[PDB]
């Protein structure tokens, strides 16, 4: 085909070097960034065309009685839900003579270097839900409480953040946190100056920064779970779990036809014809948040939340929101967007109207506040996915 | 622990990449067509008429052919059997296997496959009778199989399998029939691949090993897995070689005789018809053409190529397969001086014979660590240790020349009062172990007679 | 389980439908035109007369006729036991079957074609008196037939026979008179005429086992069917050294002679009859012409082609032709070789007798497995542990070079005081096992005389 | 769906085409209803009844 392409490896521009008695090791060079969520959440054994977990459900119940009171009946009640592994794929091209040669091992640094790209991804995912594709139910990112840490961990982590977690009766089983938040583990202080994680002349790693327990709940260390203003999480990591099928493919071929434009704009180039060779790549997994809200992002500074509310298309009736536990007035399905945020505004404490935000339309309002909101549509006779959820930031 | 449907799949996609290596050595031993060997100078139509080129065949064959196991010595705890008894002894039972399972005529196959692709494998079980049949119910079965049918990874660190896939396709039907999958604590096999993939039939061992072994051609221990005998060095003269052979195939079609021109009369003045452009010379052999021959005619011609330009080419390249491969001189009929003397033929197939001594010691290693499992496996027990010091005994690669070692013998033993003991004699003159314990036979036979 | 009927018809398909690919190397041992043997440099009318080359036939016969079986030496249980022979002798059981089949005929015809195709077939049955067979009905029938008259389907999960079809056509008619399936334990057959299939007689058997056998030319253990002898590179010289030859038979019939011309001449001034295109000269011998032309007139003539030019390149062909084939240099190029010593002879010998004597082991596990089936079948109960550990015992195939191997045998023997016990004097000088027992008689009547 | 082959599909589908194939050739040579040029007549092709 040509020198320089930029889909396919001929002996192009950056190999140049790397025949001459000059060469050196990269003195500089990464070590590779395995997964994290593969390192915490279980995993399970799925097959191709995925498993149903089944979950009890049923009121089961007794009754106090007297003597030849006729005893009461009861029924139990039981549900299931699906979970399907989707795949993530990419395709890499050299000419054979590139190949036959492997040029600084190149051909061995690209199947390392695609493997760290497929466990990154499905971090991002699982984490940030980047691109999750629709088969994986939630990502971590979706949760809507949060916390602060930078002032002070030990208020943060095991007071203000467990909180807002005990409260909904979500265990704290584990902490994962990014690679940056060690200086304010470090500047944890006491009214004295002396540091909380760390004793003595202080010549140790602070005790997370071991790997160590934080008030009996192991840590987890990362250096790629920051994902903006978030920088950890911390909740019942017992709620999420995964599986692989099968394992890391690597089909090769010298003859195939790939089309280098798209489905829509086809531009073919024969294998055979330019002497090329090609590797095909691809996994499948699966993954299932059980309950999303068991977790809280980790945060520096005392940032608001933002969140969808929609009506799902509702014509009568009325819906209600909360915020941190405090509780609406009853409110009509289309309301004005002024008339929501007089609905927030309302609420009995901290809710001052120039922090609190609405900013959407008539059945569709996009909300920012300082807090958990969440909301209840017991009252509209309409709209039966009428529903809450967070939303990313751009 | 590991997913064993999972590493099944995971080892066969792991075992066609490797297919995609092996194709390129199979075409020099099949000479099917490759790209290097077509001939440049050669019409793109005459580049059907390929040149197949046999150095490859030959330079395998004679290694392959020369390579005969007849026995193994397993140095005995000191006693009144210092090797053997010649029943019920080491040597004897491993001997038996070794009859049983025909790997004479299978082993000198594998051999071949193990020159060619580089490594082969032995496989290790006990027969099942109600699967497999013509074989000693008693004796571990014991296969050799080629890695066009089976892979194995090797952990770098110990030098030893982790595990390993046998693959069977279903003939021209390009598709997996059944694999089987090999571990440590067991094997597994799934029966059927085609239509429905069928739930596996596992079978426990009581080994700590894989019951597979490598034969390989690891010929330095830097090729940590094995590598091709038909080196690069041989394969660039073998498609060089059919160049020049396809350039002269061509030049003999077009080129060995004269191109005979007239540059005189215009064609209708010598007769030519013009509509075809052609005629009829009737050439019987005497006769003179007689032409007009205006404006100062004359004839001339372009000369034949001369066809032993590219036979000296040949000869050159003769020369360099004889020095690279280490073959007899004879073997490419490169020269005519045949060793017409019975110490010269040791001189002209000194490298040959030496070459095949060493493949002989690295395919007896893997031998020795077959024959340690398959007894590991039988007996049950951890084995005896003396099975660690185990060595395989293999015929002498150099032609025979019996008369030469005959004198030569007979001259050193003197009658029985000479140099040697006579079981030594035997031994000079080349009659395996088995010709040796039944030539004690019939010397007890004539001295019993007297 | 399925039908006989439906077996049948799907394998008289795969039958005739491999008979395309064998038709492919039948060509070349028998020698028919081929489309890439014709000589380009040929002209259209003279393309009739080909020339055949003989490479292919010279290597298969000169594999074929130099092996011959001389017998199986199943070992003794309980200490080995040479001399043993009669009704007490599982050795000259087999034997008495291979001699009243008269398989010392039919062996080695079914090895060439082995060579050819890459595959025969061995075939086993009682007889049946009912068919006037004009054979010991004692005796089991053992057959060989070619693959262009037998096909057999193959496990490649376990290398065992499933089923397979025999068919006998009209001989010249070229259409099926009858045809016999053998099932895993009966064989039926059917016969027609006017396409009408009669109604199958059969005869059921004891055996597990199909009663067929391959022979396989395997040059590796990736082969699964075996392969036909005549290679890729032995094809490709085979078919240049045929166009080198008819470019040589066609040159030497147009352009070995000078072609003499005159230029200057008018046609009339020469007396050429207008009519008929040439006057006609005298030349017997000494006469000067003198008829006449203008100033610029002269004589000129086309060279001959010099014929030198093309039998330089079959020279060069031949010398490729000896070395990718095994065959000794004076087979092929018959030039200047010298093979005049005893040990010379074993030099030059070498390579072929080494290959004959792979091809020995090769097919020595067939026929070891078809004795087998016969006794199984014969003697119906299970095989006597003894016959899997058997050997075929096969002639020495090099030249029998009788007085060196005499006079290195009497050195070693020394009148009885020497190195070797009378027996392997006897295996040393080449007696055959059959012809060993009758030296038995005849020593033991020279020891009444003294 | 080869991975799975569900109703054994990529083998049914195998004999139901051998199937299709065989009945072709009958059809083109009792009727001639879709036959090649290459094929010289068919049955229905006579004339007499």
């Amino acid at each position: 085909s040509a020198d320089h392409s930029q889909i396919a490896q001929t002996k192009d521009t950056m190999f140049t070097g790397y025949l001459d008695p000059v060469q050196a090791k990269d003195y500089f060079a990464e070590a590779e960034k395995t997964s994290i969520v593969q390192r915490v959440a279980q995993k399970i054994p799925m097959g191709a065309t995925g498993i149903v977990i089944p979950h009890w459900t049923g009121d089961v119940s007794a009754q106090w009685i007297g003597e030849g009171d006729m005893k009461p009946i009861t029924k139990g009640n039981m549900t299931k839900r699906d979970v399907h592994p989707a795949k993530i794929a990419t395709i890499f091209v050299a000419s054979a003579e590139t190949v036959r040669a492997n040029p600084a091992n190149y051909l061995g640094t690209m199947r390392t270097k695609v493997a760290t790209a497929i466990a990154m991804a499905f971090d991002n995912a699982a984490l940030h839900g980047t691109n999750a594709p629709s088969a994986f139910q939630g990502y971590l990112d979706q949760s809507n409480k949060t916390q602060s840490i930078s002032p002070n961990a030990y208020q943060g982590l095991g007071v203000s953040g467990l909180t807002k977690l005990v409260t909904d009766g979500k265990k704290w089983t584990h902490t994962l946190l990014d690679d940056t938040v060690e200086p304010v583990l470090n500047g944890s202080v006491d009214a004295n100056g002396r540091p909380l994680f760390v004793e003595s002349t202080y010549e140790s790693l602070t005790t997370p920064f071991r790997e160590g327990r934080i008030l009996g709940r192991p840590t987890i260390l990362s250096d790629h779970v920051a994902e903006g203003d978030v920088v950890g999480y911390a909740g019942d990591f017992s709620q999420i779990i995964w599986g692989q099928v099968g394992g890391l493919s690597f089909d090769v071929t010298d003859q195939a036809t790939l089309n280098l434009g798209s489905q829509e704009s086809p531009n073919f180039v024969s294998l055979w014809q330019h002497n090329l060779v090609a590797v095909r790549v691809e996994a499948e997994y699966g993954l299932l948040i059980n309950d999303v809200n068991a977790f809280v992002k980790l945060t520096f500074d005392p940032v608001l939340t933002t969140y969808a509310l929609d009506l799902d298309g509702a014509s009568a009736g009325n819906f209600t929101l909360s915020l941190d536990g405090k509780t609406s007035a009853n409110i009509a399905y289309n309301a004005s967007t002024a008339t929501v945020k007089s609905a927030i505004v309302a609420i009995d404490d901290g809710v001052s109207a120039d922090d609190v935000t609405v900013t959407g339309s008539a059945g569709d309002y996009t909300i920012t506040v300082p807090g958990t909101l969440t909301a209840d549509f017991s009252g509209l006779t309409d709209g039966e996915g009428a529903s809450i959820s967070v939303v990313s930031v751009g | 622990s590991i997913d064993p449907e999972k590493l099944r799949d995971q080892l066969l996609d792991a075992f066609e990449n490797k297919q995609n290596e092996l194709k390129s050595s199979k075409a020099y031993y099949d000479a099917e067509r490759r790209p290097d060997a077509i001939g440049l100078a050669v019409p793109l139509d005459m580049r059907k008429y390929l040149a197949h080129v046999g150095y490859p065949r030959t330079y395998v064959d004679a290694i392959a052919e020369r390579q005969e196991l007849e026995g193994f010595r397993i140095p005995s705890a000191n006693g009144e059997e210092p090797e053997s008894g010649g029943e019920n002894d080491p040597a004897s039972e491993l001997w038996d296997w070794w009859q049983a399972n025909n790997l004479d005529i299978e082993a000198t196959l594998g051999h071949t496959d193990a020159l060619i692709y580089g490594t082969a494998y032995i496989t290790i079980s006990m027969p099942d009778p109600e699967v497999d049949f013509d074989v000693d119910p008693e004796v571990p079965l014991i296969r050799v199989e080629p890695p066009t049918a089976l892979y194995a990874e090797v952990d770098p660190r110990t030098r030893k399998v982790l595990y390993a896939i046998r693959a069977i396709y279903g003939a021209d039907g390009n598709e997996i029939v059944s694999a089987t999958l090999y571990l440590p604590d067991t094997t597994m096999t799934w029966l059927r691949a085609e239509g429905e993939w069928e739930a596996p039939t596992s079978t426990p061992h009581g080994l700590e090993m894989v019951p597979v072994i490598p034969i390989s051609n690891r010929t330095r221990l830097s090729d940590l897995y094995g590598t091709s005998e038909i080196s690069p060095e041989l394969r660039s003269v073998t498609d060089a070689a059919a160049q020049i052979l396809m350039n002269m195939q061509g030049t003999a079609n077009l080129m060995a005789i004269p191109q005979r021109l007239i540059f005189g009369a215009k064609p209708e003045e010598l007769g030519i018809n013009a509509e075809t452009g052609q005629r009829m010379f009737d050439a019987y052999m005497a006769r003179i053409l007689a032409f007009e021959g205006g404006e100062g005619a004359h004839a001339e011609q372009f000369s034949a190529a001369e066809l032993r330009n590219f036979v000296d080419a040949l000869d050159a390249l003769d020369r360099k397969a004889a020095s690279y491969s280490g073959l007899p001189p004879q073997y490419l009929s490169s020269s005519s001086d045949n060793p017409a003397s019975a110490e010269a033929i040791k001189a002209a197939e000194s490298r040959l014979v030496k070459k095949v001594e060493r493949k002989n010691k690295i395919f007896g290693g893997a031998w020795e660590q077959a024959m340690r499992l398959a007894y590991k496996m039988v007996k049950g027990g951890d084995i005896p240790t003396e099975y660690y010091r185990m060595e395989t005994v293999w015929r002498d690669p150099s032609t025979p020349t019996y008369a030469a070692k005959a004198d030569a013998a007979a001259k050193l033993f003197a009658n029985g009062a000479g140099l040697i003991p006579r079981e030594r004699g035997w031994v000079d003159m080349g009659y395996t172990i088995v010709e040796r314990e039944q030539m004690r036979q019939w010397l007890e036979q004539d001295q019993k007679q007297g």
